[PDB]
């Protein structure tokens, strides 16, 4: 039963089965691999199927440091004492440091370019080669942590490795959820659904669950519509980097060789500051790129992210548009007229109905990017509704969030209020010009930038035990 | 749960002290609503030909896909608004959050 | 493991342990036997481990017709094509039909009477033997069966077995629905958390979830508060049926024998029409029979189902009282004085401290049974929180609850809502003398006594297909 | 689930006609609030000597049966407004809802 290889609908495949007349695959006995995703109780007839979360769901940057206890502890530097992430003992970005290779059976990226050989990385989250960008984004979180577990090793000569890991990982926590509720939530959800669904915090609150939901893990796929079909490098000029200034996300994907042979990641945060993110609208949903091209580099054929969200859904049992909308409090449309009012979009409802027969059936994914957007948001009414709610569980949940009372002094929660990822890019990498906060807004060289020393660094004076 | 931690584990558990393994890692997602599956438990709807789903047949993925999704990429509209660092941040936050494993 | 032979702590046995000066168990060493609930998932490590409801949530009448089809079709009378249930073959309750006897492989009920040899009966549920009040129950919905299918038959010549036994079927599940929404629930909740919980009926809400709750199955058994320590018996004149006309609870457990040899079941609902419950109090929760002697004759040492109860919360991994009543939007105490004020009782707030320590920790069915009583209810705020909340879903998740459109006509409608227990008491017994309804509250004979001519009779006439 | 059917099924599938199962038998209890134990998922409270509950030890069933439960039995109060048939339409009420079941 290998999924990758075979069409045949035994589990644990759940193949995509083609169209006649499919853009693309023009073998209707072919189809588009998938594999359902595990159970949490295997072989189970009284139980109704339910998945797992192979990670924390707290912001607490699990994603730099592991879920897991043995991949935690393979990430660390134990070579000394300074509480140090281990970093990659080959290559070096410019004398900065670069992720640790990982060490898989079957390893993605030494496909994407065999000659060069460069392997995927290793973080503590599986997916870090996946895109350079988000490599590049890991690699920054590594090289911040190592930062501050120096400085913490002059303000305080006596903590050992553990405290000066711990002490440095809180921080990097803390960094997370500051730069997640106070600059990018209110850029999702838009003004009126972040103070519905996100007022202001007062304590923690035991009785309130932070699990994911399982609607979540589909729902926040939003960002897919949010795609580029290509990766951007800027010199420090923030002009095209050539050779391949652009170049198209299906020769991106699991290419680690990138980041290591062809410049390290500072023209990759350029591109990502001063390049705007793709506009989701309601004809213009999802680029082809990964439509079309997903992981064609490494698999038998390129897949179709969109339908792999739907089909993903069907895969874990979540109920159709309607109940979601109801869910929410939110008027479930019984007609191709209704619908059409609820998406301001006759045309796209009849599509719709078209192709799912009533509104009760859209797929969560579909049904939630067809809304029109919120005023100042980037998701309708249904996502701003599940994203807002399961958000505020994670904060008001998490007895370690970091506002919540004896997690930080006084005095470090005045210091870590200064931060911005702005500043993080600053410290951690040759670039001198960054974006003016809120960098999620910001995307216009050379209107919003400014120099990195007009930015407020983080004072760890606060952190001095005396 | 040790009665007093500085620090978070690295797995999540000891978070929520009365109900300890909540948001700790390699644990069921909670349900907001139940489960619609083809025979009530495991199958997924679009398993079985034939079976529709609440009296319609259901779409294949890949035609919805076809149909509504698919545009021309010449006539993509870029957010005046938003850099690309939005939706870039918003991969990095979803991979702090979830990962669904499958069989290898 | 045998959890009823041993007191060893291993799966699945969780005996309970003796206190220090037990009035009755002087061996710190002997133990309360007990057995786990069945995992929904067993062996996992993976899921938070659940229970399982072996019968349908639905009020219909599930007790009398089984909830599982090879258990069905053999309450069965498949010898002919009536639609009738079976019913004994070797005894008769003057002439009446009795329950059929099972052949279970240890059977409890033979050890109750080893002269009499009288084994348990065989119902829709296990536990028809339990005590005879409930056997006579269950003997009297069967007789209310046939008595149906009998008039359908007469009035329906060319219906066959299937349809007479679905029809009358669909009728006695109605008059449970009735009974219980219109006569006994009101009584239970009182009439402010009546009209709170249960609003009127206006339809069938399919997003309504209709599964008990796990707390439920604790929580009901406020009623172990109500239970008498003799089971009563009359005779036509409602005065004491010599002799035995009182016999204690713990000679009645499973004692099927004293249906068969005893005077059948008419003695017994005189009994229970008659006599009046025990009232719950705060300083007399639950009676000796089923705190010390439960079960004495058929398990090696009498159990205490208080403790049952307690310890069945914990087997099943319940919250504590305050996360109840914050469930319920009650205010929780945290101090004794608050406990005290909660419970317009302050001795038995210092009591419940002295044992628990925290509020947070005092058992559901406890905390539950200990709040002073709704005016004209028989149970408090949380209890009628969780009893409410979970009839409501009963209700209104039910695609087949009596009111709804379309299971019944309107002329069918009309003529079951004149269906009260004293008529079907008529009906299926040789009492005529019957308690005035309601009969949840009437007791007083002659007083609160009307004979059975005065009381409508259920009018099938629009069950003729025409 | 048909379409249309006029009875109820024995075992209550098909009443909810989107999830099947829901309120069906031999299908796990829903769970109004996340469960409490003592290892946070299998381990009930009481299980391991010296594992306290919420900083308190844990109470004896036994202990908190005889404590507050018990009373002389010639001095119970019998309800002037309700009769036996109120306990006892409470017990048949809920076996036709719930019964768990344990090993044999
Ligand atoms: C059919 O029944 C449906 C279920 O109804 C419940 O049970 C029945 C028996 C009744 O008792 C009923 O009163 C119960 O609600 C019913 O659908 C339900 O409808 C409500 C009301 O719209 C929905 O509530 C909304 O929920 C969203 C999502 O958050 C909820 O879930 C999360 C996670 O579980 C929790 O953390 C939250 O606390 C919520 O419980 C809320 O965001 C939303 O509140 C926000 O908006 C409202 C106004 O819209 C504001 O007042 C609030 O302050 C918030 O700002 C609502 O609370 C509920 O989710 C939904 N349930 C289901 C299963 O779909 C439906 O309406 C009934 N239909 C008819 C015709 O009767
Ligand atoms: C700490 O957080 C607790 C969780 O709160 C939720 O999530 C957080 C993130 C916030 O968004 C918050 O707004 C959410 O509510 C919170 O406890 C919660 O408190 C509410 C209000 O008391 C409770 O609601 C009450 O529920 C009962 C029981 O019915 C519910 O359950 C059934 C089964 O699931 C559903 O079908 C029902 O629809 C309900 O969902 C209701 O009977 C009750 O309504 C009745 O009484 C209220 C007053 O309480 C009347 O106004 C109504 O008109 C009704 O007549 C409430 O709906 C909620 O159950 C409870 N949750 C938990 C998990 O305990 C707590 O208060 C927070 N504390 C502080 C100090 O922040
Ligand atoms: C570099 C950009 C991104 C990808 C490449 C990419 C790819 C995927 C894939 C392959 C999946 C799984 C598909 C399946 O179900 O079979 C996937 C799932 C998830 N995404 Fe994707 N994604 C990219 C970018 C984003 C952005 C910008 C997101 C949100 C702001 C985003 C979210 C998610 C989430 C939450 C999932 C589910 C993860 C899980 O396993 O639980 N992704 N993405
Ligand atoms: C004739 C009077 C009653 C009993 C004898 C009796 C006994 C029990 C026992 C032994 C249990 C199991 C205890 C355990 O957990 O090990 C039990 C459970 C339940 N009861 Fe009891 N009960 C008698 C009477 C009543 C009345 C009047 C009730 C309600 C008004 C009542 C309720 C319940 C419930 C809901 C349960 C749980 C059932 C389940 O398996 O889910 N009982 N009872
Ligand atoms: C560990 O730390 C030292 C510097 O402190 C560095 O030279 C060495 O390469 C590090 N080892 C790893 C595996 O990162
Ligand atoms: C592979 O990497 C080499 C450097 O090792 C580079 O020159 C070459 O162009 C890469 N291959 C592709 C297809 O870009
Ligand atoms: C079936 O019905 C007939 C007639 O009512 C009756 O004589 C017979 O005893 C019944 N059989 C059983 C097993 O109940
Ligand atoms: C047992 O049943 C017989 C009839 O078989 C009855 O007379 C006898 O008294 C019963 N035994 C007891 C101990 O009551
Ligand atoms: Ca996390
Ligand atoms: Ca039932
Ligand atoms: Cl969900
Ligand atoms: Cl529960």
């Amino acid at each position: 039963v290998n999924c990758e290889t075979s069409c045949v609908q035994q589990p644990p495949c759940f193949p995509l089965k083609i169209p006649p007349n499919d853009p693309r695959i023009k073998n209707q006995a072919d189809c588009i691999p998938f594999f359902r995703s595990c159970p949490a109780c295997p072989g189970s007839n009284i139980t109704i199927r339910n998945q797992i979360n192979a990670l924390t769901s707290f912001v607490d940057a699990s994603m730099v440091y592991g879920s897991e206890e043995p991949l935690a502890r393979n990430l660390r530097n134990m070579s000394n004492q300074l509480g140090l992430l281990a970093v990659n003992q080959r290559f070096q970005d410019n004398g900065r440091a670069l992720l640790p290779f990982d060490n898989l059976h079957d390893d993605p990226c030494l496909l994407t370019n065999r000659s060069a050989r460069i392997p995927c990385f290793l973080a503590g989250d599986t997916r870090s080669s996946e895109m350079p960008e988000l490599t590049s984004m890991h690699t920054l979180l590594l090289r911040e942590h190592n930062r501050l577990a120096t400085e913490l090793k002059s303000l305080n000569p006596r903590w050992d490795g553990e405290r000066l890991y711990q002490e440095a990982r809180k921080i990097v926590g803390a960094m997370v959820q500051i730069i997640t509720y106070r600059d990018y939530l209110p850029l999702v959800l838009g003004p009126t659904a972040m103070r519905k669904y996100l007022p202001t915090y007062r304590s923690y609150n035991d009785s309130v669950d932070p699990r994911i939901a399982n609607v979540f893990t589909n729902a926040f796929r939003y960002g897919h519509t949010l795609i580029q079909p290509f990766m951007f490098r800027l010199d420090n000029r923030y002009q095209p980097m050539e050779p391949n200034p652009r170049v198209p996300l299906s020769r991106v994907f699991f290419a680690s060789w990138r980041v290591v042979l062809e410049g390290g990641i500072d023209p990759i945060l350029r591109g990502l500051m001063a390049t705007p993110a793709k506009l989701n609208r309601q004809n213009q949903i999802a680029v082809d790129e990964i439509r079309e091209r997903l992981f064609e580099q490494v698999m038998r054929i390129g897949l179709d992210l969109p339908a792999l969200n739907m089909q993903r859904s069907r895969d874990h049992g979540l109920p159709g548009y309607n109940a979601w909308r109801r869910f929410c409090g939110l008027p479930q449309p019984e007609t191709v007229g209704q619908l059409g009012t609820v998406l301001r979009n006759l045309k796209l409802a009849r599509k719709l109905m078209e192709q799912y027969g009533t509104p009760n059936n859209i797929d969560i994914w579909m049904g939630g990017v067809s809304e029109p957007l919120k005023r100042k948001g980037r998701v309708g009414p249904l996502l701003a509704c599940i994203i807002g709610t399961q958000f505020r569980k994670l904060r008001d949940g998490d007895r370690f969030w970091w506002e919540n009372e004896g997690v930080f002094s006084m005095q470090q929660r005045q210091a870590l209020a200064q931060i911005s990822l702005p500043r993080i890019i600053c410290d951690n990498t040759g670039i001198t010009t960054v974006s003016k906060n809120n960098i999620f807004m910001s995307n216009s060289y050379p209107r919003d930038f400014v120099n990195c020393s007009t930015l407020p660094a983080l004072n760890l004076a606060s952190w001095r035990e005396a | 749960c040790p009665e007093q931690d500085k620090y978070r584990t690295i797995t999540g558990m000891c978070n929520n002290r009365r109900s300890p393994t909540l948001g700790a890692s390699n644990r069921a997602f909670v349900r907001w609503l139940p489960a619609e599956y083809e025979d009530g438990f495991s199958l997924p709807y679009g398993w079985t030909p034939g079976v529709k789903r609440n009296g319609f047949p259901v779409a294949l993925a890949r035609a919805v896909s076809n149909e509504i999704v698919r545009f021309p990429t010449d006539q993509l509209t870029p957010d005046q608004e938003r850099s690309l660092m939005f939706m870039q941040w918003g991969q990095l936050l979803d991979h702090d959050l979830d990962f669904t494993p499958e069989p290898a």
